[PDB]
């Protein structure tokens, strides 16, 4: 496997660019989903 | 200072180069051959193998 000495770490390189990625964009979906949020302290779900 | 925009310019870039880098580093590689060298095939073999 040495012999094709850049393929696994191509492999690993290209899905950690994937998983960073994803990552990424989960970071962003929960920035977007937090933007301008301003709550109460005085706000109690189990009472509202 | 290291803000995002900048770190993505240089990003792209370095992407790019780490790409060619690596695609010129394959003609190195020797997929199971005796040598990653042409010239080397062609020299220490005859034509059947």
């Amino acid at each position: 496997l040495s012999e094709y000495g850049t393929f696994c770490d191509n492999i690993n390189s290209i899905l950690d660019e994937v998983n960073g990625l994803l990552d990424t964009t989960q970071l962003h979906v929960a920035d977007t989903l937090m933007q301008g949020v301003t709550l109460s302290s005085n706000l109690n779900t189990n009472l509202h | 200072a290291p803000n995002s925009a900048l770190a993505k310019i240089q990003s792209v870039v370095n992407s790019n180069a780490q790409a060619l880098n690596s695609l010129l580093q394959q003609l190195f590689n020797k997929f199971g051959a005796i040598s990653s060298s042409l010239q080397e095939i062609l020299s220490r073999l005859d034509p059947p193998e």
